[PDB]
C-alpha cells in the first residue's frame, strides 16, 4: 500500500581513532508506519544499551529516529545498523564506513 | 460446560480460567469444520469492550471479576451462534495464550426438540462365551438432543475404570434434518468369572443436559429437563 | 520560519495495543515532552518553561490530561465507525509560527492529510474523501472544545513562543565550533576514487562545504543530507568524484559562522 | 489479516510411530509467533508449543516443528505415538512484538491405529425387556475399512487399555 521504507544512514560523532571513545549514531528517516526495529551491530551481535530519541515526524508526516552508542573504535572491529520493517522482506544493513 | 437456548432468547456463561492475569481477555468462538475466531476483547482496566470486524453493536457483553468469574453474555441469538465459546488471556510473559474452560451452546427454534435419552444396556452374545472366554455388554442411549451427554458405567454400585470404549461423537438418528437427534453407543468387556455370576449388577447411566427451572414447557411429553438416565441389567448364570 | 509546535502520534497496532505519544518542538528542537504516568509536562530545558508562571503550567498540564485521555479513547471507539483500518496512524501537528502571530494545527490518517483545523471548526482536505468528512462532523460535536482549541492556538500559542524564545536566546544563539575529517568512500568505478569530507560538531544548521583545488571550488562536491547526533550539533558529508590521477592538490573547506571567519581547510594525501 | 491452512482432514498412524501435521500460513508480520495446540474430545485446549520466526525449529518435548521459513510451513512432528495423543490438532499464528487474537486454521483430527486380530461379528438382544437386536464387531483393526436406515457406530478405541482393545463396531437398525 502507502507505505514509505526507511532511509538509513551510519556516521561517527567524532573521527575513527583506535582506543578513543566515540559515538556511532544511525538515523532512520522518512518511514512509514512507525512501527520499526532498529539495531546496532557490532562484528554481527547486537549492541546491547542503545539509546535512541524520541520519535517525530517531518513536514510529509513520515517517521524520523536516531540511535546512537558509545563504542571504542578497535582496528579488527566493524560496526553496523540493522533495520526491520514492514516495507522490507530481509532486515537492511548499513555498515559503518572508516576507509 | 452445556447449554441450550432458544432463538431470540440470551444466554450469560461463564468462563473458567485458574487465575488469569486479571488483564484483557479475549473470547473465542469455534464451530465444527471452521477455524476458531475472537469475537471480543474485553480490557478490565477500563472496561471497555471492543467487538471483531462485523460483529453486531450489542451481540455481546462481558463483565465480572475476571479472576474467576468472569461472564460473556449473547443477546439476539440465533441458530448460527450454536458453537463452543472459549475465554483466553496472555500470561504475563506472553509467551503462550490460556484458553479457558470451553463452553457448548446450541440453539434450536423451537424448544420441543430436545428431548431425554432412552438408554438400553444389551447381554452379550453366547458364543462369545466358548469362543473368547471374555463377554462384552453394550450401551445404547437414542432419542436425545442435543449431544451433551455423559454415559458410564457402575458395577456392583461402583464406577467402573476399565474395559469400557466409548466413541466420542454420537451418531446422528436422520442426518437430512437441521434439528435431529443423536444416539450414542459403548461397550464395556467382563470376564467368565463375573458376567456369568448372577449376584454382579451392570447399570449404564447417561447424564443429559436439556432444560432447567424457568425454561418453559408446552408438550404434553415428559419435560427434557437435565437429569439422569439409567438401564440395567444382570448376568444370566447360564 | 521560528514556529513552536506540539505533535501527537497515537499508533493502534491491533485492539490490544494502542501507543499515545505527545512532544513539543521549536523547529527542529524538542523542548517538551508527556508523562502519561505522573499526567505532566516534562521540560527538557530550563527554559522550557518558557515565560508563563507555574499555575497556568499546571492548568496547562490538566487540560492536556484530559484532551489526551479523551481523544485516544474516542479515537479507539470511532475506529469501526470512522472506517480506520488497524492497523493505523494518526499524527496530528499544532502550533504558531514567527515577530508575527502564525497559528496552525492539522491531523493526518495513514500518513497522508485528513483534516485541519482553521478558525473555529475542522475542515476536512478534499482529496481525503468522505471520511475526512464524517471525521470533521464527530470533530465538531462540542463547540466548547472547539472555543477552547481557537484559544490555544490563537492566544496560548502567540503568547507562549514569544517567552519561549526570550527564555531560550543563549541556548538557540550559541556557537559552537565544527571539526572536520577525511576519509576513503566506495570506488565510483575503474580508475576512479570518492573522496569524502565529514564535518561534525557543529550549530546552528547552515553550514558551508566545498571540495578544492586551490581556490576553485570543484563542482562535483556531492553535499549529503544534515544529520543530527544527541548532543545538538549536526553532521555532514561532501563527497567528491575523480580520477585516480586527478585527486592532487585536492582541499575541503569548511565556513561556519562559528569560525569567525577562519575556514577549516584539510588537504588529501594519497600515499 | 493473514491467512492460515492445514488440509489434512484426519490422519492416522499405529502405536509407536509418528506422523507430522502441516501447517501452511500467509502473513505479513516480520516478526511472528506460531503457536500449536490440542483439542480433546472435552472441548478443552491444550498448549503445546510456541515457534520463534527468528529462532531455530523448536524440539521440546515429543514434538518438534520445521521452519519452511521461505516457504512460510511451520509443520509438527510427534513422536512416540500413544493412544493419549488422539485428539484434534491446531496451528496459530500472532504478532510477536504486540501479542493479539490468533489466527487459526481449519483443524487436523489424528486417530492412533491400535496396537492376534481376529474379525468376528456377533448379535445381542434388549436386557429390561424384549425386541431389540443390535451386532458387534471385535477385533479387526486391520482391516480398518468401518462402513438405508442401518446406523454404524464408527471404530472403537479410555483407561480401558488394561483389557485389550477389541475394536467393537456396533451396527443396529
Ligand atoms: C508536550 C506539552 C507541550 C505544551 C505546550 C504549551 C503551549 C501550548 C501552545 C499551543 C498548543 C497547540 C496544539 C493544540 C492542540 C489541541 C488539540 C486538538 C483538538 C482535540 C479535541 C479533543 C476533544 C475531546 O476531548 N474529544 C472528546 C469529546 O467527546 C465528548 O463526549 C461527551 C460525553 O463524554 C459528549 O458526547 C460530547 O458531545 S456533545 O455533542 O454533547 O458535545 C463529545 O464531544 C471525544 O471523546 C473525542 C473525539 C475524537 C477526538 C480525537 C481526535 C483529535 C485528536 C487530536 C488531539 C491530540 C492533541 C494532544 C495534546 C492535547
Ligand atoms: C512574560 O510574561 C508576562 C506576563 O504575561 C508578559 O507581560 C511579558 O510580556 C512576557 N515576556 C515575554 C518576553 O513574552
Amino acid at each position: 500500500g502507502i507505505q514509505r521504507t526507511p532511509k538509513i544512514q551510519v556516521y561517527s560523532r567524532h573521527p575513527a581513532e583506535n582506543g578513543k571513545s566515540n559515538f556511532l549514531n544511525c538515523y532512520v528517516s522518512g518511514f512509514h508506519p512507525s512501527d520499526i526495529e532498529v539495531d546496532l551491530l557490532k562484528n554481527g551481535e547486537r549492541i546491547e544499551k542503545v539509546e535512541h530519541s524520541d520519535l517525530s515526524f517531518s513536514k510529509d508526516w513520515s517517521f524520523y529516529l536516531l540511535y546512537y552508542t558509545e563504542f571504542t573504535p578497535t582496528e579488527k572491529d566493524e560496526y553496523a545498523c540493522r533495520v526491520n520493517h514492514v516495507t522490507l522482506s530481509q532486515p537492511k544493513i548499513v555498515k559503518w564506513d572508516r576507509d | 460446560k452445556s447449554v441450550i437456548r432458544q432463538t431470540g432468547s440470551s444466554a450469560e456463561i461463564t468462563c473458567d480460567l485458574a487465575e488469569g492475569s486479571t488483564g484483557y481477555i479475549h473470547w473465542y468462538l469455534h464451530q465444527e469444520g471452521k477455524a476458531p475466531q475472537r469475537l471480543l476483547y474485553y480490557d478490565s482496566y477500563t472496561s471497555s469492550v471492543v467487538l471483531e470486524s462485523g460483529i453486531s453493536p450489542g451481540k455481546y457483553d462481558t463483565y465480572g471479576s475476571t479472576r474467576k468469574n468472569l461472564r460473556m453474555i449473547l443477546r439476539n441469538l440465533i441458530e448460527n451462534d450454536s458453537g463452543v465459546y472459549y475465554c483466553a488471556t496472555w500470561d504475563g510473559d506472553y509467551y503462550k495464550k490460556l484458553f479457558g474452560s470451553g463452553t457448548t451452546l446450541v440453539v434450536t427454534e423451537d424448544l420441543k426438540n430436545v428431548f431425554p435419552p432412552e438408554v438400553a444396556v444389551f447381554e452379550p452374545s453366547e458364543a462369545e462365551i466358548s469362543h473368547t472366554q471374555k463377554a462384552t455388554l453394550v450401551c445404547l442411549a437414542t432419542g436425545f438432543y442435543p449431544d451433551h451427554v455423559e454415559l458410564s458405567w457402575w458395577v456392583n454400585g461402583k464406577e467402573v475404570h476399565s474395559g469400557v470404549c466409548t466413541d466420542p461423537q454420537p451418531l446422528k438418528e436422520q442426518p437430512a434434518l437441521n434439528d435431529s437427534r443423536y444416539a450414542l453407543s459403548s461397550r464395556l468387556r467382563v470376564s467368565a468369572t463375573f458376567w456369568q455370576n448372577p449376584r454382579n449388577h451392570f447399570r449404564c447411566q447417561v447424564q443429559f443436559y436439556g432444560l432447567s427451572e424457568n425454561d418453559e414447557w408446552t408438550q404434553d411429553r415428559a419435560k427434557p429437563v437435565t437429569q439422569i438416565v439409567s438401564a440395567e441389567a444382570w448376568g444370566r448364570a447360564d | 520560519p521560528l514556529s513552536f509546535h506540539v505533535i501527537w502520534i497515537a499508533s493502534f497496532y491491533n485492539h490490544s495495543w494502542k501507543q499515545n505519544l505527545v512532544s513539543g518542538w521549536l523547529s527542529d528542537l524538542q523542548t517538551h515532552t508527556w508523562d502519561s504516568n505522573s499526567s505532566t509536562i516534562v521540560f527538557l530545558w530550563p527554559w522550557s518553561r518558557g515565560n508563563f508562571s507555574n499555575e497556568e503550567w499546571k492548568e496547562l498540564e490538566t487540560l492536556f490530561r484530559i484532551r489526551t485521555i479523551r481523544s485516544f479513547e474516542g479515537i479507539r471507539r470511532y475506529a469501526h465507525e470512522l472506517q480506520f483500518e488497524y492497523p493505523f496512524e494518526i499524527q496530528v501537528t499544532g502550533g504558531c509560527e514567527l515577530k508575527v502571530s502564525g497559528s496552525f494545527l492539522q491531523l493526518a490518517y495513514q500518513g497522508s492529510d485528513f483534516v485541519s483545523f482553521q478558525n473555529n471548526s475542522w475542515l476536512p482536505y478534499p482529496v481525503a474523501g468522505n471520511m475526512a468528512k464524517h471525521f470533521c462532523k464527530v470533530l465538531n460535536q462540542n463547540q466548547h472544545e472547539n472555543d477552547i482549541t481557537h484559544n490555544l492556538l490563537s492566544d496560548t500559542c502567540p503568547r507562549f513562543i514569544l517567552g519561549l524564545l526570550d527564555a531560550g536566546k543563549a541556548h538557540l544563539q550559541r556557537q559552537v565550533k565544527p571539526e572536520a575529517w577525511l576519509s576513503h568512500g566506495p570506488s565510483p568505478g575503474p580508475g576512479h576514487l570518492q573522496l569524502v569530507c565529514h564535518v561534525s560538531g557543529f550549530y546552528p544548521k547552515p553550514v558551508w562545504v566545498m571540495w578544492m583545488r586551490g581556490e576553485q571550488e570543484q563542482q562535483g562536491t556531492q553535499r549529503g543530507d544534515i544529520l543530527p547526533s544527541a548532543d545538538g550539533t549536526w553532521y555532514l558529508r561532501a563527497t567528491l568524484e575523480v580520477a585516480a590521477g586527478e585527486a592532487a592538490d585536492l582541499s575541503c573547506r569548511v565556513k561556519h559562522s562559528s569560525l569567525e571567519g577562519q575556514d577549516i581547510v584539510l588537504y588529501w594525501e594519497g600515499s | 489479516a493473514q491467512k492460515v491452512t492445514q488440509a489434512q482432514s484426519s490422519v492416522s498412524m499405529p502405536v509407536r510411530k509418528a506422523v507430522t501435521l502441516n501447517c501452511l500460513y500467509e502473513t505479513s508480520w516480520w516478526s511472528y509467533y506460531i503457536f500449536w495446540y490440542k483439542q480433546l474430545p472435552s472441548k478443552e485446549m491444550i498448549f503445546l508449543i510456541r515457534q520463534g520466526s527468528d529462532e531455530q525449529n523448536a524440539k521440546s518435548g515429543r514434538y518438534s516443528v520445521n521452519f519452511k521459513k521461505a516457504a512460510k510451513s511451520v509443520a509438527l512432528t510427534i513422536s512416540a505415538l500413544q493412544l493419549e495423543d488422539s485428539a484434534k490438532y491446531f496451528c496459530a499464528l500472532g504478532e510477536l512484538r504486540w501479542p493479539d487474537k490468533l489466527i487459526f486454521g481449519k483443524g487436523t483430527r489424528v486417530t492412533v491405529e491400535p496396537n492376534n486380530p481376529d474379525p468376528a461379528v456377533y448379535q445381542l438382544r434388549d436386557s429390561k425387556s424384549s425386541d431389540k437386536s443390535v451386532c458387534l464387531f471385535t477385533d479387526f483393526d486391520s482391516q480398518t475399512n468401518v462402513s438405508s436406515d442401518v446406523y454404524i457406530t464408527d471404530k472403537c478405541v479410555d483407561m480401558r487399555s488394561m483389557d485389550f482393545k477389541s475394536n467393537s463396531a456396533v451396527a443396529w437398525s
